[PDB]
């Protein structure tokens, strides 16, 4: 007997099996295709006669193939297990049409054939994760954004907000602000060099002006990293150059509420009534997420825009690049939660729909 | 499969509402109103455009006493829901809406004229808001009041059927609750700093002035939006001060409510008292409204009083039997207490009265679309459905044929 | 005495948990799922007394 | 009445799952209290 | 005052019984209605094999049922004296529509353009009529409406005075 | 209040002959009619 | 009666003096049909209830007096 545990990340499969604290195996989540289609780093392994390709685009599906065989091989290699023998547990975004949700559903009972089956909202299993009842979760992901206020492990759909701006969209600004410095970045090797220096030396700045003043006057924020040919690149104002545009969307051209804007109407979207306990129960998100001075840039942020006669305690997980598959771990190692689960027989019985009669 | 991926619209005098049939909540909504920025032209729909300052804005509601306005905005906003929401061609997915008691029949077959042709859509219907809500709580003949933004209306219903002659198209709504905020305002003179326009809420006490500052970058926008986000933040004020004293109004009663402290977007933060309570007895009775002699509205006691008199006698006690509310204003406080209070004060218990229990928001306000969502869901309706190709062969003269 | 037709509901125990379960009907459900609805009524908070007091 | 029921299941599942962080925490402490008392136990050992 | 579900999974107990029963396949396939006379092409999720069975849930085409008149009933056997051929078809139409629900008849019924009449009058015109048709081919108005006025005139009786009316009926 | 098993509630059935039936909100006199409403 | 669920003591350093490994009392999941509970039991029915063969997944007859 096994339990396995499903977490789909933007552009990254993170699979693991209940008790388990960290995913059984992860990779990027990009599709091969010929001129057999491989799978993400299998895949990519192969470009030559496999072309890139995201199943996950926006945070959403594109094709039924394309995942049912990144399963197929995640079976066969990674996980190299039986599923078919032990429940399976998915996740999913906020605000899915039910379309996917049935074509999932059906996807799995028919190709795969597993005993017992439910899903649930990735934000809500990271909350979980995160050993809080009442508050509000920012869905800082990694190819989309959304911020969930949960209520009671209950949420409501109208007031959540959507964003499909996450990693990949901050990395290719990161990429032209750093192609403008004099530099070049275009294959994927150049993308991935460009989110490993972010990753490394790219934080997030507290007065984003006066920290211009000092990149252009304190060349210690300029700094030196070998890049894969060895070159070192001076970086200043662009180690925190494109996090700003998170409040700024006009960085990149586009124009919407930053990201605490977009919190304080989402807060608003909710009743007043428990906003100052939301204000204390903030969350983060996303592995590409914790870029050094954003949580105590965000709580001054929300601290001066956010009414100060309510208590803002924010909430910022250093580990929380798992947070949906921990929380999924935990959730399928809970006793009443194993009755929840859906039966093969229970579908053929009842079809696709029984998951929007019974999985919530 | 008995429910085809049809999708359900409601719109309402204060938001508008959509969501896939058959579901608990409607998947979205946003602000009944956009943002115009004259020179196709700059439209500013949904928060990012609307609230978040821009220049020359004139902000237009395509709505009015539940009539279509701008039948341009019309088209603009269903693209902005399909591809900022939705992400999907509904010419696949049968649709349909709801409808005023008093659409006209030439833009009803304006409307479907354009559906059918422009959208592509495969199938619609329409049927009246209250209706819906009337299905909502699985009710046959009942009395519908709703406080949408626009209007406070009461409609009654027969075996799924609305009374025509019930309609009360009554002003009185969160439009004269932001009056009377104004007035409020006036009698205690505080200006509308609103919050766009500061930079940073400075610590400021009970009484003290507003301290705050301004970001420089802030082009200048209309009187028309500028105002209409002062209005949003003034209901805002309303839901945080919503209440209704449960009986007869007393200045000093009411002033016995510890007063409340409500901060404002400078960061100054006062405390309200009696006035909250004497603004809203007003609404049960606008003869005692002091100052405003208001006397063509009717109390909510003598709307009520109308609407059954204006009935026959052998449903009325089948009305009294159902009470339901609706409406973007609806979230008043002491809203359906002192409602049942005046009415078994005014309304005689000769007959038999009942109220319908919902007050949730989600119920309190999207109960049209989970009718019209439980309508969709039905299996034996299917017959009703519209096909296009009846609409092609028939023009959108069908209406009427089908429609009466 | 108030006649409604659909409302009749009666009181029972339960099969595995056996205990006063109060007023409540069994009912079918979407997919073809019976569900059983126990009511809450007069005596909701004193659903335990037995042998007809 | 599926509406009022599902809200119940995530009201009880936000119990449990506080209740488990709860024993989580508590297991931790205690384990550390007995391994010291353990190690004063051993000591008062050598001192037999 | 919440309601249990029906439970199948309850434990990891179950191993087997599954490799043996296949899960009869569900597809969305398009289907029409009967009951749709334009027979418009919809979608089921149907098991597959449950594929061109008849529209099963169309089986509900009951409906009210009116008569007509083309030259002479209206002249002849439904004589009128009264209404226009036009009033009583619009009568008619109105009630097939509507099902003989004459308070939703009446409210939708043009009182301008055709003859003024309460709902009780085109209650009882259409009882004549109907009766006429169907003794020639083989309904109490006025005790109603007396009984009518009589319900109204108690209805708007004042509360203190129906206070003490009953208080006497008590009384006795 | 012999002991018998509590009833259920079902979906409809196709209409194989009519049951037509209405229920009047009136739930006051009995539901047959008057024997002498007036001297008839 | 019922099913022995679990068993567990009330282990207290109070007593006077020596090491604190004491058991103030146990405590004793029972489990009927009906349901499941546990009570507290006085550490001189462990010992008892040594001398039966007590284990998990049995019954027993504790005479409550």
């Amino acid at each position: 007997i096994a339990a396995l545990v499903v977490d789909n990340g933007s552009g990254m499969c993170k699979a693991g099996f209940a008790g388990d604290d960290a995913p059984r195996a992860v990779f990027p989540s990009i599709v091969g295709r010929p001129r057999d289609s491989y799978v993400g780093d299998e895949a990519q392994s192969k470009r030559g006669i496999l072309t890139l390709k995201y199943p996950i685009e926006h945070g959403i599906v594109t094709n039924w193939d394309d995942m049912e065989k990144i399963w197929h091989h995640t079976f066969y290699n990674e996980l190299r297990v039986a599923p078919e023998e032990h429940p399976v547990l998915l996740t999913e975004a906020p605000l899915n049409p039910k379309a996917n949700r049935e074509k999932m559903t059906q996807i799995m009972f028919e190709t795969f054939n597993t005993p017992a089956m439910y899903v649930a909202i990735q934000a809500v299993l990271s909350l979980y994760a995160s050993g809080r009842t009442t508050g509000i979760v920012m869905d800082s992901g990694d190819g989309v954004t959304h911020t969930v206020p949960i209520y009671e492990g209950y949420a409501l759909p109208h007031a959540i907000l959507r964003l499909d701006l996450a990693g990949r969209d901050l990395t290719d600004y990161l990429m032209k602000i750093l192609t403008e410095r004099g530099y070049s970045f275009t294959t994927t090797a150049e993308r991935e060099i460009v989110r490993d220096i972010k990753e490394k030396l790219c934080y997030v700045a507290l007065d984003f002006e006066q920290e211009m003043a000092t990149a252009a006057s304190s060349s210690s924020l300029e700094k030196s990293y070998e890049l894969p040919d060895g070159q070192v690149i001076t970086i200043g104002n662009e180690r925190f150059r494109c996090p700003e545009a998170l409040f700024q969307p006009s960085f990149l051209g586009m124009e919407s509420c930053g990201i605490h804007e977009t919190t304080f109407n989402s807060i608003m979207k909710c009743d007043v009534d428990i906003r100052k306990d939301l204000y204390a129960n903030t969350v983060l998100s996303g592995g590409t997420t914790m870029y050094p001075g954003i949580a105590d840039r965000m709580q001054k942020e929300i601290t001066a825009l956010a009414p100060s006669t309510m208590k803002i305690k924010i909430i910022a997980p250093p580990e929380r690049k798992y947070s949906v598959w921990i929380g999924g771990s935990i959730l399928a190692s809970l006793s009443t939660f194993q009755q929840m689960w859906i039966s093969k027989q229970e579908y053929d019985e009842s079809g696709p729909s029984i998951v929007h009669r019974k999985c919530f | 499969g008995d429910e085809v991926g049809a999708l359900v619209f409601d719109i309402g005098s204060y938001t508008v509402r959509a969501g896939y049939a058959g579901e608990d909540c409607p998947k979205v909504d946003f602000p009944t109103a956009i943002g115009m920025v004259v020179e196709g032209p700059t439209y500013y729909i949904d928060t990012n455009a609307l609230r978040v300052p821009r220049e020359n804005m004139e902000a237009i509601s395509p709505l009015k006493n539940g009539m279509v306005e701008d039948w341009d905005s019309f088209q603009a906003i269903l693209d902005h829901t399909y591809k900022m929401h939705v992400k999907s061609e509904a010419s696949l997915h049968p649709v349909l809406m709801s409808e005023a008691p008093w659409n006209t029949r030439a833009k009803r077959e304006k409307l479907t004229e354009l559906m059918f042709e422009h959208y592509n859509i495969p199938a619609f219907f329409l049927c009246k808001t209250a209706v819906l809500t009337a299905f909502a709580n699985g009710r046959s003949t009942g009395l519908i009041l709703d406080s949408g933004a626009t209007h406070t209306t009461a409609i009654p219903v027969h075996d799924g059927y609305v009374l025509q002659q019930g309609i009360v198209k009554s002003p009185l709504a969160g439009d004269f609750i932001t009056m009377q905020c104004r007035e409020l305002f006036q009698e205690m003179n505080i200006e509308l700093v609103p919050p766009y326009m500061i930079a940073s809420k400075e610590a400021v006490r009970e009484g003290s002035p507003a301290n705050w500052k301004r970001k420089e970058k802030l082009p200048q926008v209309t009187r028309s939006w500028h105002n209409y986000m002062c209005n949003c933040v003034i209901q805002d004020f309303q839901a945080s001060v919503l209440q209704v004293s449960d009986s007869t109004y007393d200045e000093q009663v009411a002033a016995q409510m510890p007063t409340v402290h409500y901060e404002f977007p400078n960061g100054y933060n006062c405390d309200f008292g009696a006035e909250r309570l004497k603004i809203p007895e007003g609404l049960f009775d606008p003869s005692n409204v002091k100052g405003l002699s208001g006397n063509t509205m009717l109390g909510v006691s003598h709307v009520v009083t109308t609407s059954v008199g204006m009935c026959d006698i052998d449903i009325r006690p089948g009305l009294y039997g159902s009470v339901i509310v609706a409406g973007g204003n609806t979230l008043i406080q002491s809203f359906t207490d002192r409602l049942n209070r005046e009415l078994s004060q005014k309304t005689p218990p000769s007959m038999r009265l009942k109220l319908i229990a919902n007050n949730t928001t989600v119920e309190r306000r999207f109960s049209s679309w989970i009718g019209g969502s439980i309508l969709a869901s039905l299996g034996t309706f299917q017959q009703m459905w519209i096909s296009k190709q009846e609409y092609e062969e028939g023009g959108k003269q069908c209406v009427e044929r089908k429609c009466p | 005495g108030l006649g409604d037709v659909r409302y009749r509901y009666c009181l029972t125990t339960l099969t595995v948990p056996q205990r006063c379960i109060g007023f409540a009907r069994r009912r079918v459900g979407r997919g073809g799922r019976v569900l059983l609805d126990r009511a809450h009524s007069d005596y909701d908070s004193v659903f335990h007394h037995l042998d007809l007091e | 009445q599926e509406r009022r029921w599902k809200v119940a299941a995530a009201k009880k599942l936000v119990r449990t799952v506080v209740r488990h962080h709860e024993e989580k925490q508590l297991r931790e402490e205690r384990g550390k209290k007995e391994e010291q008392s353990r190690l004063r136990r051993i000591a008062a050992s050598t001192a037999r | 005052p919440l309601l249990p579900s029906d439970t199948g999974q309850g434990y990891r107990t179950v191993k087997a019984k599954l490799g043996s029963k296949k899960v009869r396949p569900w597809k969305w396939m398009p289907f029409t209605n009967p009951a749709r006379k334009d027979g418009a092409m919809f979608f089921h999720w149907r098991r597959a094999a449950e594929e061109g069975k008849d529209y099963p849930f169309a089986r509900f085409n009951k409906t009210v049922q009116v008569p007509v008149y083309s030259e002479q009933e209206y002249q002849l056997y439904l004589h009128d004296d009264a209404w226009t051929k036009a009033e009583t078809d619009h009568l008619f139409d109105l009630s097939r529509r509507f099902d003989l629900r004459f308070v939703v008849i009446h409210d939708r019924y043009d009182h301008q353009q055709f003859k003024k009449r309460s709902v009780e009058d085109l209650k009882e015109r259409y009882y004549h009529i109907c009766a006429k048709l169907a003794n020639v081919r083989a309904f109490d108005a006025g005790h109603e409406r007396r009984r009518k006025e009589q319900l109204e005139r108690l209805y708007n009786r004042t509360p203190e005075q129906v206070a003490e009316e009953e208080y006497l009926l008590q009384e006795l | 209040d012999q002991t018998e098993v509590m009833p259920l509630w079902t979906p409809p059935t196709p209409p194989q002959d009519d049951s037509d039936i209405y229920l009047d909100s009136v739930m006051c006199l009995m539901y047959e009619a008057t024997p002498i409403p007036e001297a008839k | 009666e019922g099913e022995v669920t679990e068993l567990t003591p009330c282990e207290t350093e109070n007593p006077m003096g020596g090491y604190g490994k004491t058991i103030s009392h146990v405590i004793i999941g029972l489990k009927t049909a009906k349901g499941t509970k546990q009570l507290k039991l006085d550490p001189s029915i462990f010992e008892s209830l040594q001398k039966e063969r007590v284990e998990a997944g049995d019954v027993i007859y504790i005479e409550a007096n």
